C-alpha cells in the first residue's frame, strides 16, 4: 500500500507534472509573449 | 550475443550433417519457431513416439472444412519429430543410424505429401495419404517402444 | 592502366533510402606519378582525418559524358577542401583519359585542385592538362552507368540523391 | 584578381578560335537547331567564365539556373551581345546551343577593376575573358523591348 | 467482386449524416435510428466474416483499391488480414454495445448517437484500411468525435481530459504522420503506401530505426507505454460509459494493432532491436499499473490504470518474438476489449445508481445493486486472468511465448516471468479492493429509505453479452486464435530469417 | 501596343467607370444594383481570366507584366477571395450606416492591386500594386467611423504598412543600384552579374530589407504586431478581405521577387524565410491561445497559416513544387471567409465580437454553429477536411525536399492550433443559461432582411473546406501546371 501510493504519487505529480508542465509552459509563454 | 537477447536474424535451429532433408530444397512442413526441449536421447526417443501417437491419433481431427486445423497440427507435430529425429540421428550408434534416417526420409516424404494434400483443402487425397502414412505412424510408434 | 597501386572503394545508393548499397565502385589508384592527388583521394577516405567522402553526393551527373561528385562540406559543388589545408595544386599530367572510367580530379582552373572528382563514361580525351587525370574503374562500372541513366533536372543533378555510403582503404596497398 | 568563389566543374570542350573583327575571340562548338537569337528578348543561357589562365570565376551551374538575359539592348557585355548576336555578320547562336568565347578587355571590363566590394575585385583589370556559353532556351513569353 | 469493407467503413457515417435536422425533438426516434443502424453495421460486418472471409489464407482478403489523391499515391486500399479481423468484429460488438449503452442519454442524443456513429465508421476504417495514410485519415477521424462524446457528455473534469487527450494523441498522431511520411518518401525507388506491396522491403537499420521510433512515439499513447500514458487515467475515469467501453475497448486496441501492422511486420528487423526494451517495458508496465490502482480512490481510474496494466500483457507478446506471443496479444486485445468494455459499463452504472465515485465513501452496496454486484465480480474475475475466462488464457499464452522464446534466454526468461507473474498477485489486490470497497460491508445510514433501483434488463443483456464471449472463449480459446494464428506466422516468418 | 493579356483586370476598372457613373447621376438610388453591377463585375473578370488560361506565359506590356500560370492562378484566387466576401458586407455597411458606394470602390481597386501584384514585373509594379493594395487597405480600415479606436488603430495601420513598404522599397532600390541600373526581375539577377555584384553586401541588403518588409505584408511573427491592432478596430468583412486578399498577394510577390531575382543567394535566403516561418509558426499559434478576442486570435491563427505556407515558398518547384502552395491558400481562402462568415453572422444578429459570448450558439443556431465548427475544424484540420489535407500536402512537399525543422515545427504548433480552435468549439457546443451572456440570450435569427446572401457564400465556404479535402486531386492537378514560375 505504501508502494502504490508512492507510484500513484510518481504517476499523478511527476510524470503528469511533466505532461501537465507543457500545457502550463504553453499558456505562460503565451500570456508572456502578449504581455511582452 | 550480449548475454540476453541475442539480436539480429532470430537463427532457426540446424540439421547436424544429415540427409533427413529433401535434397530440392530443406523442407516444407518446418514450422519456423519452437521451443524443443533438449531433453536427451532417451527424452527424444520418447518424444518421437508421443508426438507421432499424436500424428496417429488426428484421425478424428480430419473432414470436411477442418483441414487447415490438420495442416497446423501436422506441420506442428512433424516438426518435433523433425528436430526430435535430428538430434536421434546425430547421437546414434552408427549402425541403426542409416535404417533410422532412411525411415526419417521416408516418414517425412509421406509428411510432405500430406501437407501439400491438406494446404490445398485436397480431402480425399489426404485420407488416402493418410493411410500410408497412419504406416509409417505405427511403425515408428512400434519401433521406438 | 597505368600501375594501379591503391584498390579503394566508396560504396553508393542510389534512389530514396541511404543505406541501400546500389553495388559498389572498386576503382585503382596511381599512387606512383601523382602522390598528392592520390594520397588526397586516400585521405578523404575518412580514414585519419574527421572530413571524409562519406556521407557525400554525386551532384552532377551528365548522360553520355562524366558524373561528378565528391563534395561533403556542401552538396552542390562549392565546399571540396582537400587534406592539404583548403586547395592544393596540379601534378605532372603524365597519364591521359583512357575512356571510360577513369577519376580525374575537379578543379576550376589550374592549380586549384580540391576533393570533387569524375567518373568519366564516354571517351573524353580533351581534358589532359587542365584537369589532373589518375585512378581507374576496375569493379562496377555497370553502376556508373545505373548512376549516368538516371533522370536528372534543370541543375544538372540527379533527382535521386547518389550518396556514397562508405569509403574504406582495401586491403591491396 | 581573387574572390573566385570556388566552384569545381569539369571542364568544357577545348577548340580554336575563329577571331572577330571587333577584336572577339569566337569559337562555335555545338550548332543550335532552332529559331535565331533575337535582338532585344529575354534568352536563357548556361555557361562557365573563365579568366585568361582558365580559372572559374562565375557559372551559371553553380547557382543551377540558366541566367536570363537581354541581349542586343546592352544589359550585358558587349562581348557576350556580340557573340551571342554577332554585329560584324558572326553568326548568331540557336535554341539548344553551345559556344565557346574569348572575351577581350576591349569589350570585357575594359581596365577597370570591374565589381569591388571589399579590398579585392571581382574582375581584374584586363581580364581577357574566356566564357563557354551553353544556349538553352528562349524565354518562354519574351518581347523585343 | 463488390465494394464490402467500403460499406462496412461508410456506413455509419451514410447513415448518421440522414439525421440533418430530422424533426423529431425526444431521444426515442435518433436512439432507435442509430441502435437500428449499428445493428445492420454488425450483420454486414458478419457477412463478410463468415461467407466471405477464408479464415486460413494469411492474406488481404476483401481487398478493394480506389484512386483518390494521385500525388501522394493515396488511394482507398482496404484489407482484412487474420489479426485485423477480430479487431473489426470488436469493434462492431463494442460500439453497437456502446449505443445499446446510451440508450437513455437525452441531452443533445442526435449529435452523440450521430458521434457514436462516426466513431463507429472510423474505428472499422482504422483497422481495414492497407494504406499507410489512410490509416492516419482514420487515425485522426476518431479524434474529434471522441473529443465530442467526451467533453459534452460524462466527467466531472471532462473538459480537461477532453482536451488533454485530443492534443496527447494529435502529438502523437504527428509522429505517425512523421512515420508514414519517412516511409512512404524515404522508402524506396516508385515511393508508394499500399502496405501490401510495403512489407517486403529493404529499409536500412539506421532508417528503420528511425521509422520505428516515429511509429512507436505514435501507438505508445493508444495502446499506453507507461512513459506515455497519462492521458488515459483523466479520459476514462472522465468519460460516460458508453463512450469509456469503446475508449478502452476498442481505441485502446489500437496501437496494439497498430504495433503489429507498421511495426511487426513492416520494420521487422528494427523490432528486432527494440523489442527487447519494450519487454522491459511492458513488464514494469503491469506492475507500474497495477500498482497504481490501489493508490487511486476513483472507481474508474482504478479501471483505467486497469487496462493500462493489461495492455502490458499485449506489448509483452508484441515484444514476444514468437506465434504464442502475438497469438495472445491479439487475444487479450479481444478479451481485454470485453472485459475493460463491460467494467466501465458497470462503473458508470454503478456511479449513475448510488452517485458516488471514491471507494472511501460507497462502502456496502451489494444488497443495493446486487445484479451489478455478480457481474461486477464476474467481470473482476475475467480481469484476474481467471480460468474460464479470456483472460486467463490470454495472461497464460503470453507467458507461454515468453518461456517459448527464441530471440531471449533463461537469465533474462527468469526476470521477465517473475516480474509478470507478479503481476498477477497486484490484480487480485487491486480488483478485490474495488469489490470489498464498494460492494462488501454495511452502512447504517443506508438501511431502506434509498431502495436504488438494480440492474435493469437492458444493462444486464449489456454485462451478459459481453460476458458470454468471455467466458466461451475460456473454455475454447480458438474463438480467437484461429481467426489470427496463420496471419502470425506470416509475421514471423519475416522474423526468423 | 495592344496589351489584352490584362483584359481580366482592365474589365475591373471599366467597372469602376460604372461604378462612378452611378456615384454621378441619381446619388441615392440604387442600393442593389451598384452591388450587382460590382459582383458581376468581378464574376465578367473572373470568366475572362478562365478564358485567357491556355495562353503563354507572355509579358505584355514594355517589360512590366507577367501573366504567368502561376499569376494567373493568383490572380484567380485574389478575384475567388473578392467574389466570395462581396455578399459578407452587404449588410455591415446598412448596419453602421456607412455608403455601400465608394467601399465597392475601395474593394473593387484593392482587388485590382493584388490582381496587378500577382503579375507584376517590375520593381515599380512591385511597388505600386502593393501601395494600390495597401491605400485601399488603409481606408478600408478606417471605415465605420464610429469611435476614436479604430481611428487610432487604422492611422497605426497606415504608419507600420507605409515604413513596410519603404523598408520594401529600399531593397528595391539597393537591387535597382547594384544590379546596375536594372529593374525587371528577370533582367535584375543578370544585372547583378554584369557589374560583379552578386557577391556583395549591398544586395545581402536588399535581400534583408525586402524579406523583412514582405514579412511585414505577410505578418510573419516578428514582424506582425499590426495585425492584433488593427483587425480588432477595423470591420470585420474588411479585417476578413484584406487578411486573406493581402496573404495571398504578398505570397505571390513572395514567390516573384525571391525566385527569379534572389535566387543566386537562395541559401542565405532561405534561412530568413525558414527562421520567419518556425517564428510564424510558433508564436501565432501560441497566442491565440490566450487571446479572449475574436479577430485577434482570428489573425494569429492566419499568421500561424501563413507560416505554414511559407514552407511551401521555401521549396522550389522541382522537389515538391508551388501547387501545395496554391492549394493551401486555396483551401485558407474557402476556410478563413467562411469562418469570417460566421464571426459577421455573430456581431450583425448579437453585436459583439468577445468570445465568451460565443457561448450557446449550439442552442439557438445550430446551423451557425455547426458551420463555425466545421470551419474552426478545417483549420485545425483533425478529419479529414480541407485544411488538413492541405497542410498534409505542404508537410509532404516539406519532407521530400527536406525541410524536417519546418515540418515538424509546424505540426506542433498545428496540435497548438488545434486546442484553441477547440477551445473555440467548446463554447458554441456547450451552454448552461448563465455561462451564456445577454448578447447571446437574445439572437434572434428571424428578424431579418429575408435568407440572406451572406449565408450563401458562408455555406459555400462550408462546402469548400469540408469536400476539397476529399476533393483534391482536380485542385493539385491544376496546379502542378504552374510549372513557369522559374
Ligand atoms: C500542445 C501544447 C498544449 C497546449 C494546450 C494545453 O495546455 O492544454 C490545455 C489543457 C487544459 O486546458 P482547458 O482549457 O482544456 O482546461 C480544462 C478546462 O476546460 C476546464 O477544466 O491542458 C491539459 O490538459 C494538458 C495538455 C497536455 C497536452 C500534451
Amino acid at each position: 500500500r505504501r508502494l502504490a501510493k508512492q507510484t500513484t504519487f510518481f504517476d499523478k505529480r511527476i510524470i503528469d507534472g511533466i505532461t501537465n508542465g507543457v500545457g502550463i509552459t504553453s499558456f505562460f509563454v503565451g500570456e508572456v509573449t502578449k504581455y511582452i | 550475443d550480449n548475454g540476453f537477447w541475442i539480436d539480429g536474424p532470430l537463427p532457426i535451429p540446424p540439421i547436424y550433417n544429415n540427409i533427413v532433408n529433401e535434397k530440392t530444397g530443406t523442407r516444407t512442413f518446418i514450422k519456423k519457431g519452437v521451443y524443443v526441449a533438449d531433453i536427451g536421447t532417451k527424452g527424444r526417443m520418447y518424444r518421437v513416439k508421443k508426438n507421432a501417437f499424436d500424428l496417429l491419433a488426428m484421425e478424428d481431427l480430419i473432414g470436411p472444412d477442418t483441414l487447415n486445423y490438420v495442416k497446423k497440427y501436422l506441420r506442428l507435430k512433424s516438426t518435433f519429430l523433425f528436430y526430435d529425429f535430428d538430434n536421434l540421428i546425430s547421437a546414434a550408434a552408427s549402425e541403426d543410424k542409416q535404417p533410422l534416417t532412411d525411415l526419417a526420409n521416408r516418414l517425412f516424404d509421406n509428411f510432405e505429401k500430406l501437407e501439400d494434400a491438406a494446404k490445398t483443402k485436397n480431402l480425399a487425397e489426404t485420407e488416402s495419404c493418410y493411410k500410408d502414412t497412419k504406416f509409417l505412424l505405427q511403425e515408428v510408434m512400434t519401433r521406438m517402444a | 592502366q597505368s600501375k594501379i597501386t591503391h584498390k579503394v572503394y566508396f560504396d553508393i545508393s542510389v534512389g530514396n533510402p541511404v543505406g541501400k548499397l546500389a553495388g559498389r565502385i572498386v576503382i585503382g589508384l596511381y599512387g606512383d606519378d601523382v602522390p598528392q592527388t592520390v594520397e588526397n583521394f586516400r585521405a578523404l577516405c575518412t580514414g585519419e582525418k574527421g572530413f571524409g567522402y562519406k556521407g557525400s553526393t554525386f551532384h552532377r551527373v551528365i548522360r553520355d559524358f562524366m558524373i561528378q561528385g565528391g563534395d561533403f562540406e556542401k552538396g552542390n559543388g562549392t565546399g571540396g577542401k582537400s587534406v592539404y589545408g583548403r586547395t592544393f595544386k596540379d601534378e605532372n599530367f603524365k597519364l591521359s583519359h583512357v575512356g571510360p572510367g577513369v577519376l580525374s580530379m575537379a578543379n576550376a582552373g589550374p592549380n586549384t585542385n580540391g576533393s570533387q572528382f569524375f567518373i568519366c563514361t564516354i571517351k573524353t580525351s580533351w581534358l589532359d592538362g587542365r584537369h589532373v587525370v589518375f585512378g581507374q574503374v576496375i569493379e562496377g562500372m555497370e553502376v556508373v552507368k545505373l548512376i549516368e541513366e538516371q533522370e536528372t533536372d534543370r541543375g544538372d543533378r540527379p533527382r535521386k540523391k547518389v550518396v556514397i555510403a562508405d569509403c574504406g582503404q582495401l586491403p591491396m596497398s | 584578381a581573387t574572390r573566385i568563389d570556388y566552384y569545381a566543374t569539369v571542364g568544357d570542350p577545348l577548340c580554336e578560335y575563329s577571331y572577330a573583327k571587333s577584336g572577339l575571340g569566337f569559337c562555335d562548338l555545338d550548332v543550335g537547331f532552332g529559331d535565331e537569337a533575337p535582338r532585344g528578348v529575354l534568352v536563357n543561357i548556361h555557361y562557365t567564365a573563365r579568366f585568361a589562365d582558365g580559372t572559374l570565376f562565375d557559372s551559371s551551374y553553380k547557382r543551377a539556373r540558366p541566367l536570363t538575359m537581354r541581349i542586343g539592348v546592352g544589359k550585358v557585355i558587349r562581348g557576350l551581345d556580340q557573340g551571342i548576336l554577332g554585329g560584324e555578320g558572326v553568326p548568331p547562336m540557336r535554341v539548344g546551343g553551345k559556344r565557346k568565347l574569348q572575351i577581350p578587355p576591349k569589350l570585357a571590363y575594359g581596365p577597370e577593376p570591374a565589381g569591388c566590394f571589399s579590398g579585392d575585385c571581382n574582375i581584374p583589370g584586363n581580364a581577357t575573358l574566356l566564357y563557354d556559353i551553353n544556349f538553352v532556351e528562349i524565354y518562354p513569353g519574351s518581347n523585343t523591348r | 467482386d463488390f465494394p464490402w469493407l467500403t460499406i462496412i467503413v461508410v456506413f455509419p457515417i451514410s447513415a448518421g449524416s440522414l439525421m440533418l435536422f430530422l424533426p423529431h425533438r425526444g431521444n426515442k426516434v435518433n436512439k432507435w435510428y442509430t441502435i437500428c443502424i449499428c445493428i445492420l453495421e454488425l450483420l454486414l460486418t458478419t457477412y463478410a466474416f463468415c461467407y466471405n472471409f477464408k479464415m486460413d489464407d494469411p492474406l488481404i482478403q476483401l481487398s478493394e483499391d480506389y484512386k483518390w489523391i494521385d500525388f501522394f499515391d493515396f488511394y482507398w486500399r482496404m484489407g482484412i488480414d487474420g489479426l485485423s479481423i477480430g479487431t473489426i468484429l470488436l469493434t462492431g460488438f463494442i460500439t453497437t454495445l456502446a449505443t445499446l449503452a446510451a440508450f437513455p442519454v437525452t441531452r443533445d442524443s442526435r449529435f452523440f448517437h450521430f458521434l457514436m456513429l462516426a466513431m463507429y465508421s472510423g474505428q472499422i476504417g482504422s483497422f481495414s484500411s492497407r494504406d499507410l495514410l489512410l490509416f492516419f485519415i482514420m487515425w485522426e477521424l476518431e479524434l474529434i468525435p471522441v473529443y465530442l462524446l467526451l467533453s459534452m457528455w460524462g466527467g466531472k473534469k471532462r473538459l480537461y481530459s477532453a482536451t488533454k487527450f485530443i492534443l496527447y494523441t494529435a502529438g502523437s498522431s504527428i509522429f505517425l504522420l512523421i512515420g508514414v511520411l519517412g516511409i512512404s518518401l524515404y522508402g524506396s525507388n516508385e515511393p508508394t503506401l499500399n502496405l501490401e506491396l510495403l512489407a517486403n522491403k529493404s529499409y536500412p537499420v539506421t532508417l528503420e530505426i528511425l521509422f520505428y521510433i516515429g511509429f512507436l512515439i505514435a501507438f505508445a499513447v493508444k495502446s499506453p507505454i507507461i512513459p506515455l500514458h497519462t492521458w488515459l487515467p483523466d479520459t476514462h475515469g472522465e468519460a460516460h460509459y458508453s463512450t469509456c467501453m469503446l475508449l478502452a475497448g476498442i481505441l485502446l486496441k489500437m496501437g496494439a494493432y497498430g504495433l503489429v501492422r507498421i511495426n511487426m511486420e513492416l520494420l521487422p528487423h528494427a523490432h528486432s532491436m527494440f523489442s527487447p526494451w519494450l519487454l522491459v517495458v511492458g513488464t514494469i508496465q503491469i506492475i507500474y499499473a497495477a500498482s497504481t490502482s490501489p493508490g487511486q480512490r476513483n472507481l474508474k481510474k482504478r479501471i483505467a490504470y486497469s487496462s493500462v496494466s493489461h495492455m502490458g500483457f499485449i506489448i509483452i507478446g508484441i515484444s514476444s518474438i514468437t506465434d504464442p506471443g502475438l497469438n495472445g496479444a491479439i487475444l487479450q486485445i479481444i478479451s481485454h476489449g470485453f472485459i475493460g468494455a463491460a467494467l466501465f459499463f458497470l462503473a458508470g452504472t454503478s456511479y449513475d445508481r448510488i452517485r458516488l465515485v471514491y471507494l472511501d465513501e460507497m462502502g456496502g452496496m451489494a444488497i443495493s445493486i446486487p445484479k451489478i454486484f455478480t457481474m461486477f465480480t464476474i467481470l473482476s474475475m475475467a480481469s484476474l486472468a481467471l480460468p474460464g475466462m479470456s483472460g486467463f488464457i490470454a495472461e497464460f499464452i503470453v507467458f507461454f511465448g515468453i518461456i517459448t522464446s527464441q530471440k531471449y534466454f533463461l537469465i533474462s526468461k527468469i526476470f521477465i516471468i517473475f516480474v509478470m507473474a507478479i503481476g498477477m498477485i497486484l490484480t487480485p489486490i487491486y480488483l478485490l479492493s474495488m469489490l470489498r470497497q464498494m460492494f462488501y460491508g454495511y452502512k447504517l445510514i443506508n438501511i431502506k429509505n434509498f431502495s436504488f433501483f438494480d440492474s435493469g434488463p437492458r444493462e444486464l443483456f449489456l454485462s451478459i453479452s459481453i460476458l458470454l464471449p468471455i467466458i466461451g472463449i475460456g473454455i475454447y480459446p480458438d474463438f480467437v486464435l484461429s481467426l489470427a494464428s496463420d496471419k502470425v506466422e506470416s509475421i514471423l516468418s519475416n522474423y526468423f530469417y | 501596343f495592344d496589351g489584352s493579356f490584362i483584359f481580366p483586370e482592365c474589365i475591373l476598372i471599366f467597372g469602376l467607370i460604372l461604378l462612378l457613373m452611378i456615384d454621378s447621376t441619381s446619388d441615392q438610388k440604387d442600393i442593389p444594383w451598384l452591388y450587382f453591377i460590382s459582383s458581376t463585375s468581378f464574376v465578367m473578370s473572373i470568366t475572362a481570366l478562365l478564358f485567357r488560361w491556355r495562353e503563354e506565359p507572355m509579358i505584355s506590356f514594355s517589360g512590366n507584366f507577367q501573366t504567368n500560370n502561376f499569376n494567373e492562378i493568383f490572380q484567380f484566387l485574389i478575384l475567388l477571395c473578392s467574389t466570395l466576401c462581396i455578399p459578407l458586407s452587404v449588410e455591415y455597411i446598412e448596419c453602421t450606416e456607412m455608403a455601400i458606394t465608394e467601399f465597392l470602390l475601395f474593394i473593387l481597386t484593392a482587388t485590382l492591386g493584388g490582381m496587378f501584384l500577382c503579375g507584376a514585373n517590375d520593381l515599380i509594379t512591385i511597388f505600386v500594386a502593393p501601395e494600390c493594395f495597401s491605400l485601399c487597405s488603409y481606408l478600408l480600415s478606417g471605415y465605420t467611423k464610429k469611435d476614436i479606436r479604430s481611428n487610432e488603430a487604422t492611422m497605426k495601420y497606415l504608419l507600420m504598412g507605409g515604413a513596410s513598404s519603404s523598408i520594401l522599397v529600399h531593397g528595391f532600390s539597393w537591387l535597382y543600384g547594384s544590379s546596375g541600373g536594372e529593374i525587371e526581375l528577370q533582367e535584375i539577377v543578370n544585372g547583378l552579374i554584369n557589374t560583379q555584384m552578386y557577391n556583395s553586401p549591398g544586395i545581402s541588403i536588399a535581400l534583408i530589407f525586402i524579406t523583412v518588409g514582405i514579412g511585414f505584408k505577410l505578418s510573419l511573427a516578428p514582424s506582425h504586431q499590426w495585425t492584433p491592432d488593427v483587425y480588432e478596430d477595423s470591420p470585420t468583412p474588411v479585417v476578413a478581405f484584406l487578411s486573406v486578399t493581402s496573404k495571398v498577394a504578398a505570397s505571390a510577390s513572395a514567390t516573384r521577387i525571391f525566385d527569379i531575382p534572389f535566387y543566386f543567394s537562395s541559401n542565405e535566403w532561405h534561412l530568413l524565410l525558414e527562421i520567419l516561418a518556425i517564428l510564424s509558426m510558433i508564436f501565432g499559434n501560441l497566442i491565440a491561445i490566450t487571446q479572449t478576442s475574436m479577430k485577434r486570435m482570428l489573425a494569429y491563427s492566419s499568421i500561424g497559416q501563413i507560416g505554414y505556407v511559407i514552407i511551401g515558398i521555401i521549396v522550389g518547384d522541382s522537389n515538391g513544387g508551388y501547387a501545395s502552395m496554391i492549394t493551401y491558400m486555396l483551401f485558407y481562402i474557402a476556410m478563413n471567409l467562411g469562418t469570417f462568415a460566421c464571426i459577421i453572422l455573430f456581431g450583425l444578429r448579437t453585436g459583439t465580437d468577445n468570445i465568451r459570448d460565443y457561448a450557446g450558439l449550439y442552442t439557438k443556431d445550430p446551423f451557425l454553429a455547426l458551420s463555425l465548427a466545421l470551419c474552426l475544424l478545417s483549420l485545425g484540420g483533425l478529419p479529414p477536411l480541407a485544411g488538413f489535407f492541405g497542410k498534409l500536402h505542404l508537410f509532404w512537399c516539406g519532407w521530400q525536399a527536406g525541410l524536417y525543422f519546418l515540418v515538424s515545427i509546424g505540426l506542433l504548433t498545428s496540435v497548438l492550433s488545434i486546442y484553441y480552435y477547440l477551445k473555440i468549439i467548446k463554447l458554441l457546443m456547450t451552454g448552461r443559461n448563465q455561462e451564456i451572456t445577454p448578447h447571446m440570450r437574445n439572437y434572434r435569427i428571424s428578424p431579418l432582411r429575408s435568407n440572406n446572401s451572406i449565408e450563401l457564400s458562408m455555406i459555400v465556404c462550408v462546402i469548400a473546406s469540408t469536400i476539397p479535402g476529399i476533393s483534391m486531386n482536380p485542385i493539385i492537378a491544376i496546379a502542378q501546371d504552374t510549372l513557369f514560375s522559374f
